[PDB]
RNA sequence: ACCAAAGCUAGCUCAACAUACUAAACAAAUACAAAAAUACACCAAAAUAAAAUAAAACAUUCACCUAACAUUAAAGUAUAGGAGAUAGAAAUUUUUAUCCUGACGCUAUAGAGAUAGUACCGUAAGGGAAAGAUGAAAGAAUAAAAUAAAAGUAAAAAAAAGCAAAGAUUACCCCUUCUACCUUUUGCAUAAUGGUUUAACCAGAAAAAAUCUAACAAAGAGAACUUUAGCUAGAUACCCCGAAACCAGACGAGCUACCCAUGAGCAGUUUAAAAGAACCAACUCAUCUAUGUGGCAAAAUAGUGAGAAGACUUGUAGGUAGAGGUGAAAAGCCUAACGAGCCUGGU
RNA sequence: CUAGCCCAAUACCGGACUAAUCUAUUGAAACAUAGAAGCAAUAAUGUUAAUAUGAGUAACAAGAAGCCUUUCUCCUCGCACACGCUUACAUCAGUAACUAAUAAUAUACUGAUAAUUAACAACCAAUAAACCAAAACAACACUAAAACGUUUAUUAAUUACAUUGUUAACCCAACACAGGAGUGCACCAAGGAAAGAUUAAAAGAAGUAAAAGGAACUCGGCAAACACAAACCCCGCCUGUUUACCAAAAACAUCACCUCUAGCAUUACUAGUAUUAGAGGCAAUGCCUGCCCAGUGACACCAGUUUAACGGCCGCGGUAUUCUGACCGUGCAAAGGUAGCAUAAUCACUUGUUCUCCAAAUAAGGACUUGUAUGAAUGGCCACACGAGGGUUUUACUGUCUCUUACUUCCAAUCAGUGAAAUUAACCUUCCCGUGAAGAGGCGGGAAUAAAAAAAUAAGACGAGAAGACCCUAUGGAGCUUUAAUUAACUAUUCCAAAAGUUAAUAACUUAACAUGGACUAGCAAUUUCGGUU
């Protein structure tokens, strides 16, 4: 991670995390299961469904991705016909 | 710094000129040829290799010169001979039996009858018999005897076809040239030059040969008895 | 090591290094190796006659000085040529093409002591 | 002068490469200057000449930034000066041929005040300006004589 | 054998190797003189 | 003779801007404490009989204003020459226009003196931020009700 | 009581403005071997930056890296990437004239290296210092006053026993008790490291997310953004020294390796011999031993040895320069450290 | 129990205070509230400066007397020039201190004043022609073929005195350094002084002499000696060269013999031309160099040829009573190690066995010899001469030794002057046993114990010196080699395109010098790397 750039002096972001991850506005990160396209003839339908299912990240990985991304990717996006707009918020979280 | 050559002498002279040796160093100063340097001080005796060279252009006919002395030359392995004709003398490469007080002929005339080949005589290849031993042969008419000069070495005339003479060099290679190329008859002096025995490692230093390197090098594929066929005949005639 | 700050004179070199000390040349080298000195190259000191010269190296202390008036080209012209040219123009014979009568020199290469090339040392 | 990837693969080695043009020693004839120059030209030069339909046409049309040749700029300057001066030394025995040659290049006629400054570099231009402005210092005698004449004329007219 | 005396003085070699003319006859020696002038050396050459 | 390990590095600019409402509230608090501590005096037109600074000195000593006095006028060019010449020779008596009022100077000077137009101007300038919008563009640009 | 200690100045540093930018001196001599008045010429040259580093390796890649477009945003966005490390725009937006310029910069181990690029060290490129303190008056030195405070000594050497001290004691020791300190370790009195001592210098630095405090609050921010209590401001944080190395450009063959010119030496004896013969001087090498080992010497002395008309020693001058030169190959020598010189820069 | 301020600590984490500076406001016998930092040193073989220990220790010097610079006692590198240093040279004066490693005073410090005078040396003609015939007492010759010159013709300002180097005790080595230094003269007619003054301990260095023995010492006869001789092997033919600074050799080179590569011109080779010139191997000479092109190279662009090219030259079993195997069976190879020598400088077994040498030998020499790992130009066998090469004998000789001793000089000790170095946490710095980070002056249990010098010996302080060079680790290097992985530039091939062109009624064909783009085969080479547990 480049904490201080050379041109603008700003903090940069890694593009791998934005290529293979998705941040919901509530702080959660969404990802794909590793190996969901490799050797599908060798795996059971239940395992294939487990691989095709999306998954969340835990607190340490989420904080790592927040450190590796800038503030532009932590904004509120109002997309037209966004499937994850219902998941952008959190409800009934009694902490 | 770049050095200048010692060969800055345009006027031909019979007196020996001093020459500056250089051991393998090019004009830059770096070694180009290894094993050269530190010989005996030598002078240079300018040799006239264009044998048929008349004094004045008014009489371009054949001419006869007289041998004054056959002397030793440290620059080449052969012996030199001073020949005088008219108002000038010149150094030539003496033949095997050329002694003081001989007459040498220099001719450029070719006739239907072959001439009797003596030793000091120099006729074009088209006028010599078919089995004549020759030396100081030429490549082009008037170019100069670049070929056979070494002591004892001599080539042989093989045949003359279509006004072109074929000779055979000491390397057993055939050389085709025009028949108007002048050539001296006989063998070059000092026929016993190959039989000389360097008595010690100091005679090589006298001659100016530095010792070989001490690095041991393993032989490669180049080594071994390569029985290669004789290369084709080297022709110098320009066929249009 | 050797010294670099000291001056490089003729005393500090080999026998083949003989550099002059600043004197001017007085001739050339002849035939048999000797030096031929030319009498035209040696400076001829032109000394005047100081017999009846009533002037001393010092002046009277009570003698007054003068205000500094450095002599200029305009002042010299006004002193040597302005009266002559003025009289000539008043008489009506002024010739702008010929100015040699007033002291002007067209080309310096004619006379002995020229001013721009400075042929004379002193 | 640049770099290249061997085997045309990015992940392979990077190697410095110098691409050079194919030079040719050709003889080109000019109509305005009437001389055959043995010049080292390229196939692109010959193609530009054939496209401009003439050596002089190509020289007069392609500017300095497209010529990139001091010799080409000198040729252009020479032919421009010749066109601006109407040089009779082109064909002293053929005035009709000279006029016919000068007519077909009428589109590039530049006056003399600018025809002698096109094929010059900065150093050459400064040298030319110095040679033009090189004037010997006039003696102060002349200036003082002029001043005195002015004062005398003033005193003569004020009476 | 014994070292330390590697400097044998000779004015000809000195002035021919590190002289003013030797420095000025090459573009690199001119750069040497320019560097010494920029530093302000009292002696630019031998 | 070596370098410094960390040391000071180049010209350092200690620059930051407090929020505008925070600065306005600071001005308000300065005025309020100056009034509540009996150290604020309202005058009229800031007129003086003479240009004698000793006159102002004796007047402040008689009125028990204190050692330091800051007189705030409405405008700069509208200042009377009498008070101008009286304050140009004094140190503890400082004359400032209305746009030059600041918390630092108000705390430095023991007594504050305000004219009636200056009081009106300060009130109008300070009360505007209590019911204003956030600047869409800088207030130097044309707004609907703002100059 | 000596040694000593303390000054406040010389001057520097960072910016602003600015004429618009190679200061002054240039009588003569100065690119002959610089400072040498004076003879028929030659003069000039360009061809990409590399690597040290990061990718915890290293092969594609690795911002700045001696090339102008500045500022507010877009935006660290699109994009480019062993799609890894990292790199990174643009379209489009904002920027009101002059003075108000000095210092919460240093005070002689600091601030420029500087009293100076000078002494000095190197053949050269190059490296590069330290050193000042009275007073109004020293044209007031039978000269006057403040500290007499570091380590080191003197005044004044020591008396059984012991990490040197503490508990104490009428009493210095005598009695009793405690295995120096940092660092590194499972564990050090450890006989594991470091330090004679004194003085002066010498080593934690960044605000993404967070906590605290405060302003305003569905809105906050003095323009561009963030917002389902949020927005703005402030305060809280991340050292020093050290390689062998790598690359680029200069400077080095006055030592040494080898060559090119130009010179010089070899006396006596045996030999038809100047025979790469023999004995042995000058001379040149350095076999063995003993001294020396911070020495006379960063390679020497003494004795003893080998060659000694030659492939011999040696003077002067020139050439070959490091991705190289040279080498009767010892991976030798190339200015006292050469499996590849030294200096500068990258750093 | 009596009072309280009411419970230990390494890495990391949290908090409250706070020394000294600067700034904004207080204060004015030196402070308070805030804001800032070049904000705090018992520790980096830390940097600079000064001080101690070692230590007044190591080390350093001037021949004698005298009437004071005159005579005696000794050793003999002196004079000049070239190169180099620049005044250090000369006269007078002073030296408390600075230079002499100490004084006296002075060529070496200080100040003033003077000096090196050209005949010697430096700078000191070109353009053409006649000119082959060495220097070495040069008469005349040898081979390695050899620097050094006149004359003739055309122009060479023409006229005293030009300019420059002239000292020295000196240069290069940090030094007033036992070192390094070219040339011509002589070996003294010129240069100098080994001892500052005493005593005569040890140990150390140098020398001389030594009864009887004469290598018995020792790895070795190293060193020394009244000796300074004769032989035998190994390795190199020989002279010679090499790791400046631990190896001079058996290493390299070498004459000779063999291989390859080249038919040719204006800067090497070469002003040469195959009896020549380069790239190499091995080593004079003598006898020889046996078989193999299977693999890898090189020519041949495929076959095919090449080993004095890189390199290789065999198993298993039985056989002539009892030991071997002339012989045979079978199998693989490209050939299956030939001649020679052989326990060697040749893996181990090995101190192989045997004879000579000695009283005794793992030493030396001669023989036997599969050396299953010798071997024939990466050369094999003998031989002359040679070698500071490595071993072995015979006398001679001797302090090497049995077995040391005596005396001198330098050292040494005292006196006088001057005066360093590594080292050092602080020491008020014993022995034994035990314990303990596993070897104690410091701990435990006991013994010993007035305090300080001076001279000796080195058992310990795991003594000093050099951030172990051996070993390992590092995703640290560098040199070298390639059958490591990616492949540049350059040099040699070849091909295509480009360019120039030529033939015929769209086709075929050639490239002197350069020379551009893209491919191919090789040299020269470039970048990088060498998984981990053990
Ligand atoms: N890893 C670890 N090291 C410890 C711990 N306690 C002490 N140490 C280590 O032990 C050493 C100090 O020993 P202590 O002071 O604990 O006796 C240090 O190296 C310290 O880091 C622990 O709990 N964990
Ligand atoms: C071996 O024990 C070692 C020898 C190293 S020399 C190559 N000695 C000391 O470390
Ligand atoms: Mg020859
Ligand atoms: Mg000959
Ligand atoms: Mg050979
Ligand atoms: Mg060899
Ligand atoms: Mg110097
Ligand atoms: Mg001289
Ligand atoms: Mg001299
Ligand atoms: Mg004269
Ligand atoms: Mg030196
Ligand atoms: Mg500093
Ligand atoms: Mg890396
Ligand atoms: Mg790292
Ligand atoms: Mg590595
Ligand atoms: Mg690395
Ligand atoms: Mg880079
Ligand atoms: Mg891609
Ligand atoms: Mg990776
Ligand atoms: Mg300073
Ligand atoms: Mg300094
Ligand atoms: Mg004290
Ligand atoms: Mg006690
Ligand atoms: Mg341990
Ligand atoms: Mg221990
Ligand atoms: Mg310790
Ligand atoms: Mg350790
Ligand atoms: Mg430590
Ligand atoms: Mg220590
Ligand atoms: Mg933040
Ligand atoms: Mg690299
Ligand atoms: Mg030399
Ligand atoms: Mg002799
Ligand atoms: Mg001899
Ligand atoms: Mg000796
Ligand atoms: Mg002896
Ligand atoms: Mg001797
Ligand atoms: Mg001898
Ligand atoms: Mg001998
Ligand atoms: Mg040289
Ligand atoms: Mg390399
Ligand atoms: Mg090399
Ligand atoms: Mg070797
Ligand atoms: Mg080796
Ligand atoms: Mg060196
Ligand atoms: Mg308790
Ligand atoms: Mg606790
Ligand atoms: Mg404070
Ligand atoms: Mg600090
Ligand atoms: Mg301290
Ligand atoms: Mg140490
Ligand atoms: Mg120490
Ligand atoms: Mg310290
Ligand atoms: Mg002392
Ligand atoms: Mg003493
Ligand atoms: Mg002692
Ligand atoms: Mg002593
Ligand atoms: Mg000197
Ligand atoms: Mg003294
Ligand atoms: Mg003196
Ligand atoms: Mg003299
Ligand atoms: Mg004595
Ligand atoms: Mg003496
Ligand atoms: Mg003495
Ligand atoms: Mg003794
Ligand atoms: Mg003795
Ligand atoms: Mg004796
Ligand atoms: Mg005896
Ligand atoms: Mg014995
Ligand atoms: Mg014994
Ligand atoms: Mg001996
Ligand atoms: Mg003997
Ligand atoms: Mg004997
Ligand atoms: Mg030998
Ligand atoms: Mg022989
Ligand atoms: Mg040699
Ligand atoms: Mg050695
Ligand atoms: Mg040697
Ligand atoms: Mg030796
Ligand atoms: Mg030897
Ligand atoms: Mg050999
Ligand atoms: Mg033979
Ligand atoms: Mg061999
Ligand atoms: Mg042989
Ligand atoms: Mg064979
Ligand atoms: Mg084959
Ligand atoms: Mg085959
Ligand atoms: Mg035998
Ligand atoms: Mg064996
Ligand atoms: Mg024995
Ligand atoms: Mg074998
Ligand atoms: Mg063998
Ligand atoms: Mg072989
Ligand atoms: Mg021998
Ligand atoms: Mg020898
Ligand atoms: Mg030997
Ligand atoms: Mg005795
Ligand atoms: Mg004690
Ligand atoms: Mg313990
Ligand atoms: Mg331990
Ligand atoms: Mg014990
Ligand atoms: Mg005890
Ligand atoms: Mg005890
Ligand atoms: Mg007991
Ligand atoms: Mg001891
Ligand atoms: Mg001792
Ligand atoms: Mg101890
Ligand atoms: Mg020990
Ligand atoms: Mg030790
Ligand atoms: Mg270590
Ligand atoms: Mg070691
Ligand atoms: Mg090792
Ligand atoms: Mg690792
Ligand atoms: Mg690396
Ligand atoms: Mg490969
Ligand atoms: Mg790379
Ligand atoms: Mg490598
Ligand atoms: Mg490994
Ligand atoms: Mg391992
Ligand atoms: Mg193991």
């Amino acid at each position: 991670v480049t904490y201080f750039s050379s041109r603008k002096g700003k903090r940069k972001t890694v593009k791998a995390v934005i290529y293979r991850f998705l941040r919901l506005h509530s702080g959660l990160w969404l990802r794909r299961k590793a190996g969901y396209k490799k050797k599908l003839w060798k795996k059971t339908a239940a395992r294939k469904r487990r691989l095709r299912e999306f998954v969340f990240c835990n607190k340490t990985q989420s904080k790592l991705l927040d450190k590796m991304t800038t503030s532009f990717w932590k904004r509120r996006n109002w997309y037209a016909d966004d499937p994850y707009q219902k998941y952008q918020d959190r409800t009934n979280l009694k902490v | 710094a770049t050095s200048v050559s010692w060969k800055s002498r345009t006027k031909y002279t019979v007196m020996p000129v001093k020459m500056r040796k250089s051991g393998g160093r090019n004009h830059t100063g770096q070694i180009q040829v290894h094993g050269i340097g530190g010989g005996h001080k030598q002078r240079y005796r300018m040799i006239d290799f264009l044998r048929f060279r008349p004094e004045h252009e008014s009489k371009p006919g054949p001419f006869e010169e007289k041998v004054i002395a056959v002397r030793y030359d440290p620059c080449r392995s052969a012996d030199i001979a001073l020949v005088a004709g008219g108002n000038r003398k010149r150094w030539i490469i003496a033949t095997e039996n050329m002694k003081a007080g001989d007459t040498v002929l220099n001719s450029d005339h070719i006739g239907r009858m072959a001439v009797a080949a003596r030793e000091g005589d120099a006729h074009p290849l088209g006028a010599l018999p078919v089995g004549t031993l020759i030396n100081n042969v030429e490549s082009e008419p008037g170019r100069g005897a670049q070929y056979i000069r070494a002591a004892g070495t001599c080539g042989v005339l093989l045949r003359k076809v279509n006004g072109t003479a074929i000779i055979q060099l000491p390397s057993k290679r055939q050389m085709q040239v025009l028949e108007t190329c002048i050539a001296t008859v006989g063998r070059v002096s000092n026929v016993d030059h190959n039989k000389r025995v360097i008595g010690k490692a100091g005679r090589n230093r006298w001659l100016g040969k530095r010792p070989n390197s001490g690095l041991w090098q393993r032989k490669g594929g180049w080594a071994g008895r390569k029985i290669r066929p004789l290369p084709p005949m080297k022709s110098y005639v320009k066929l249009p | 090591g050797a010294d670099r700050m000291s001056k490089w004179t003729s005393k500090r070199g080999p026998r083949t290094f003989c550099k002059g000390r600043g004197a001017k040349g007085t001739g050339f080298h002849g035939r048999d190796g000797k030096f031929v000195q030319i009498k035209e190259m040696i400076p001829e000191l032109v000394v005047p006659e100081l017999a009846g010269f009533k002037l001393k190296p010092y002046v009277n202390y009570r003698a007054p000085e003068g205000t500094d008036t450095p002599l200029t080209a305009k002042q010299l012209f006004l002193e040597t040529a302005a009266p002559a040219i003025e009289k000539d123009f008043k008489a009506g014979t002024f010739d702008p093409e010929h100015l040699e009568k007033y002291g002007f020199e067209p080309t310096q290469e004619g006379k002995l002591f020229q001013l721009y090339p400075k042929n004379f040392p002193r | 002068l640049g770099h290249r990837y061997v085997n045309n693969d990015k992940l392979s080695k990077r190697v410095r490469k110098v691409w050079k043009p194919q030079l040719f020693q050709r003889e080109l004839y000019s109509e305005i200057l009437d001389k055959r120059f043995t010049v080292t030209v390229t196939m692109r030069t010959l193609d530009l000449i054939d496209q401009a339909c003439g050596f002089d046409f190509y020289i007069l049309k392609t500017p300095k930034e497209d010529l990139c040749s001091k010799f080409g700029m000198d040729l252009k300057r020479g032919m421009l000066l010749r066109l601006a001066r109407q040089d009779p030394q082109l064909h002293p025995d053929d005035p009709a041929r000279r006029a016919a040659i000068y007519d077909r290049y009428k589109a590039f006629v530049i006056p003399e005040a600018e025809a002698e400054w096109v094929g010059l570099t900065l150093d050459e231009a400064v040298e030319k300006q110095r040679l033009l402005e090189e004037k010997d210092p006039i003696p102060l005698f002349k200036i003082f004589v002029e001043e005195l004449l002015g004062q005398l004329q003033q005193q003569a007219l004020s009476e | 054998k014994a070292r330390g005396n590697e400097y044998q003085p000779s004015n000809i070699k000195r002035k021919h190797k590190h002289g003013w003319v030797r420095r000025l006859r090459t573009p690199t020696g001119v750069q040497v003189i320019l560097r010494r002038m920029h530093k302000g050396r009292k002696s630019l050459s031998h | 003779g070596g370098g410094v390990a960390h040391g000071p590095r180049g010209p350092t600019s200690y620059y930051y801007m407090l929020p505008m409402k925070v600065r306005v509230q600071g001005l308000k608090v300065a005025l309020t404490v100056k009034l509540a501590q009996d150290d604020l005096h309202i005058v009229d037109s800031l007129e003086l009989p003479t240009a004698d600074p000793q006159y102002l000195i004796e007047l402040a000593r008689y009125r028990r204003w204190g050692d330091s006095v800051l007189l705030v006028d409405l405008e700069h060019e509208d200042m009377p020459q009498n008070v101008v010449a009286a304050t140009s020779g004094l140190k503890t008596f400082n004359l400032v226009p209305a746009v030059g009022l600041n918390v630092h100077s108000m705390l430095k000077h023991q007594t504050l003196v305000l004219t009636l137009p200056t009081v009106a101007f300060l009130e109008e300038k300070l009360l505007w931020h209590n019911s204003r919008y956030t600047p869409l563009y800088p207030f130097r640009l044309p707004y609907c009700d703002f100059p």
